[PDB]
């Protein structure tokens, strides 16, 4: 500890530079957004999305875009 | 040989206006007319030769035609205001312009009802039903 | 605020790549259309020209699969405007 | 005193607004009043080229809905 | 094209300038910490291309990964760094 | 007319590379009790164009042991590489938009540190090849902790081209966020352009080791590039960290305040060039490798991280 209090002082970088290399190491772990990277960049459409043959027999896939069926970005909205 | 198709056959109709009105129209022709439109591109995947699906392609061009011929019917001086200045930024953002983005949208739910697609229900895969028969041995494979 | 601005331009990010997405059925027509139209009108001056051919067929192609096979810009235009063909190889590099 | 510093740094700022105005305006000359298309990626310059073909042969010609 | 034009011209304006000044007027320096300097360098220069592709990498879909695999390069770099400093190397 | 815009841009740039000299011999004086030169033309404007003219009469001399091209191309390379860096830069529409815009700044600049080599073995005296091997590593270290600095600035920016920033900067400067590395880019955008704090390439008082042999036209050559420098480093900060107000209705306020930032911070290292001692070769190594890159390549982590858990990932394009 009193090292790291010269060391504060002293050479003030390296604690700061470690201090933060650290922070970075963490916050991903914790945070209340984190998930949300892989989502809103998983959402983001940049190819086009080739639309299923509609044997019918699937209730989950919305027949129209504006359906109330299917996913939904109201997460990225309001986010 | 090859059965390239004839050019009488493939002379159709199409949209033929600048990209930027596309583009200004293209969240309501997302929504106007995706059941054509899925179609031709589910028949343009399965069956990887677009020769075979020529002819859904022709559809596509003529809805898309009438959608805008109705735009020519009702709203038309909004969306010429949207297009406008949508096409003077280079990379024809949409942000710049809104002021005039929510006037045709708003005349679209007045004269048209047609509705602006909320953010996203345009990227979500869609079902629709075809005839042509699901492509066996697609990709011709011996 | 870096976090909150890039949010507002990543739903942006999202609103025209749909509007793309529904624009995209259109072009594949359009351009399907006009590729076979290139290739077949090449057909047309190939038959013109291979028809003096000793016994070689208009067109056929290299491979034996008889699934469709997209023509490659150089087949497309290579008889063609070699303006259009530079147009094709170095043009979006080049920009505009 | 320092404000004779300042006729130095004039002739040094109007010579960098210059190429700034300059580049922006000769833009909007070439593109026909509408900025010069960015084309990023390849669909970009399929629209953009789109567009020759659609009229002319300039892109920057915008057909509408009369057409 | 475009570039093209314009880096001529940068030549060209430079090559002028050269010609009329020419016109117009009319053994052992060694030291291993140079050279290893230019190594380290180096092995620095290879990781900040190792390190370039992270903002296409940053939309990857799995982030996890991109992050674990991105802190894992800086660091080890960094302890080779540290290494560096214990050792004699970047004492000069 | 794209001709004319090549010469928009250069020319201008040119002459304000030349008074950004007189600039410096005045704001140095009155700092140290002095008119500066305000006796040739009217308040000194004619200063900078009097002695271009005296350089390049002066007789360039060819020591008898010099390489004869190693030799040339050395000022060339120096001039090509800093006016063509003014190419592809945002103000706020570039000449040539690059897509891998920034790559382009950091290679360019990044072959300059050879001009510095080549003038150095081709001189073929001492004190040339001493200064050159120290310029050169002063100059490659810190191009490391500098690309790292802008790899932390794209990924919060998203591409790599300058572009893009001028979205990115529209309602916060990026000194706000980021500023760390601002300061870390000050000082390095100050090592780079040889300029005073870290002036060791040519240190006069060491080594009276770049122009020793080169004098008149080769001399103007680099002159001009180490200026023009002087100021594209500065404009670079004001566009990647001080991002001059833009609206799309009239560009040229993005211009006039891009006028106002780079002017200001060339003024800074003209004012930092007065005010400090120059440092020493290993002092100037001990701050980059030991102060800085420990710090920059942290602090590169933390713009890896701030971007995910802060669910800001930025949108490509
Ligand atoms: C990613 C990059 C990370 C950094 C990479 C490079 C790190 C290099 C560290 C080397 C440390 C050993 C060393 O050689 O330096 C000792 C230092 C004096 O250094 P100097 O005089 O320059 O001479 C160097 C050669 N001895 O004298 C010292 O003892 C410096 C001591 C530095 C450490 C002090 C404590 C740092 C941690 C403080 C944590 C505070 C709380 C942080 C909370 C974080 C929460 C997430
Ligand atoms: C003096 C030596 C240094 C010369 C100056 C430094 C030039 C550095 C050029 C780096 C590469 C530039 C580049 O990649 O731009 C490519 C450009 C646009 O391509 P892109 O960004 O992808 O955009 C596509 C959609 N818009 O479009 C292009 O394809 C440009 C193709 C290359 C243009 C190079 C221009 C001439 C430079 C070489 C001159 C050679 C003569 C001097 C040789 C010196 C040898 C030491």
């Amino acid at each position: 500890s009193a090292f790291l209090k010269n060391a504060w002082a002293k050479e003030p970088v390296l604690v700061v530079s470690f201090s933060v290399w650290g922070l970075a190491i963490i916050m991903p772990m914790i945070s209340p957004y984190t998930k949300y990277a892989s989502m809103i960049n998983k959402a983001t459409p940049y190819n086009y999305p080739v639309p299923v043959r509609d044997d019918g027999n699937m209730p989950d896939v919305p027949s129209h875009p504006q359906d109330p069926l299917g996913p939904s970005l109201d997460w990225l909205k309001n986010l | 040989i090859v059965e390239l198709p004839t050019l009488e056959e493939l002379k159709v109709e199409e949209v033929k206006v600048s990209s930027a009105v596309l583009k200004a129209a293209a969240h309501h022709y997302g929504a106007q007319c995706d059941k054509t439109n899925k179609e031709f591109m589910l028949c343009r995947w399965e069956e990887k030769d677009p020769r075979r699906c020529l002819k859904e392609g022709k559809l596509v061009n003529g809805c898309a035609l009438n959608f805008f011929r109705q735009i020519k019917s009702h709203c038309a001086e909004p969306f010429t205001e949207y297009w406008t200045c949508l096409d003077y930024s280079n990379m024809q953002l949409f942000r710049h312009c809104r002021q005039q983005q929510a006037k045709f949208d708003q005349c679209v739910l007045d004269k048209l009802g047609w509705v602006r697609p909320d953010l996203g229900q345009l990227s979500k895969v869609t079902k629709v039903k075809t005839d042509r028969p699901l492509p066996e041995n697609p990709y011709h494979s011996r | 605020r870096m976090m909150r601005w890039n949010q507002e331009r990543r739903r942006l990010l999202i609103e025209d790549l749909e509007a793309r997405i529904a624009l995209m059925p259109l072009f594949q027509a359009e351009k399907d259309r006009r590729t076979l139209q290139i290739l077949r009108e090449n057909l047309e001056e190939e038959a013109i020209i291979m028809k003096d051919v000793p016994n070689w067929k208009v067109g056929e192609s290299v491979f034996h699969t008889t699934r469709w096979v997209p023509p490659l810009i150089g087949e497309m235009y290579g008889l063609r405007t070699k303006e259009e063909m530079s147009n094709a190889n170095f043009g979006f590099t080049w920009y505009t | 005193m320092w404000f004779e510093i300042l006729p130095g740094l004039a002739i040094m700022g109007v010579c960098l607004v210059i190429p700034g105005v300059s580049t922006a305006y000769i833009h909007k000359f070439t593109n026909g009043g509408k900025e010069k298309r960015v084309a990023r990626v390849q669909y970009q310059w399929y629209l953009m080229e789109r567009d020759r073909r659609i009229s002319g042969v300039n892109r920057y010609y915008v057909s509408k809905g009369l057409e | 094209m475009n570039l093209y034009t314009v880096i001529f011209i940068n030549i060209l304006l430079s090559l002028t300038l050269i010609l009329v000044a020419f016109w117009l007027p009319q053994r052992l320096p060694f030291s291993m910490k140079f050279f290893l300097v230019a190594i380290t360098f180096l092995l620095f220069d290879l990781e900040i291309a190792l390190l370039l592709p992270l903002p296409w990498a940053i939309q990857t879909i799995k982030t996890s990964t991109m992050m674990i695999m991105a802190f894992i390069l800086v660091t080890i770099l960094s302890l080779g760094l540290a290494y560096e400093w214990t050792q004699k190397g970047l004492e000069w | 007319m794209f001709f004319i815009n090549i010469l928009t841009l250069l020319v201008p740039i040119l002459i304000a590379m030349a008074f950004l000299t007189l600039v410096e011999r005045k704001i140095l004086g009155y700092m140290q009790l002095r008119k500066g030169p305000n006796i040739v033309g009217p308040y000194g404007i004619l200063q900078p164009f009097a002695d271009a003219m005296k350089l390049f009469m002066k007789e360039p001399m060819r020591p008898l042991t010099t390489s004869m091209s190693l030799f040339i191309i050395a000022p060339t390379l120096s001039l090509t590489l800093a006016l063509s860096l003014w190419v592809p830069l945002p103000m706020p529409h570039p000449l040539i938009n690059l897509n891998l815009g920034i790559l382009f700044i950091l290679a360019t600049s990044s072959l300059s540190v050879y001009s510095i080599l080549w003038s150095g073995w081709a001189s073929n005296s001492k004190y040339s090849l001493f200064g050159a091997l120290r310029a050169v590593a002063q100059t490659i270290s810190y191009e490391v902790t500098m690309a790292i600095i802008l790899l932390s600035v794209l990924l919060m920016n998203g591409s790599y081209s300058l572009q893009t920033l001028i979205t990115t900067q529209e309602h916060m400067w990026l000194l706000l966020p980021a500023w760390p590395m601002a300061m870390m880019w000050f000082i390095s955008t100050l090592a780079e352009t040889n300029r005073a704090p870290f002036d060791l390439t040519e240190g006069e008082s060491e080594l009276v080791g770049f122009n020793v042999e080169y004098a008149a036209g080769p001399f103007a050559l680099f002159f001009m590039a180490e200026y023009t420098n002087i100021i594209l480093m500065n404009a670079l900060t004001t566009i990647i960290f001080l991002g001059p107000l833009y609206y799309i209705n009239l560009p040229e306020l993005y211009s006039t305040n891009f006028m106002m930032e780079a002017l200001l911070l060339s003024s800074t290292f003209l004012w930092i060039r007065a005010s400090y001692p120059r440092f020493r070769y290993d002092q100037l190594m001990h701050l980059l490798w030991k102060n800085f890159l420990p710090l920059t390549l942290a602090l590169c982590m933390w713009h890896i991280s701030l971007p995910i858990f802060t669910a800001g990932v930025p949108p490509y394009m």
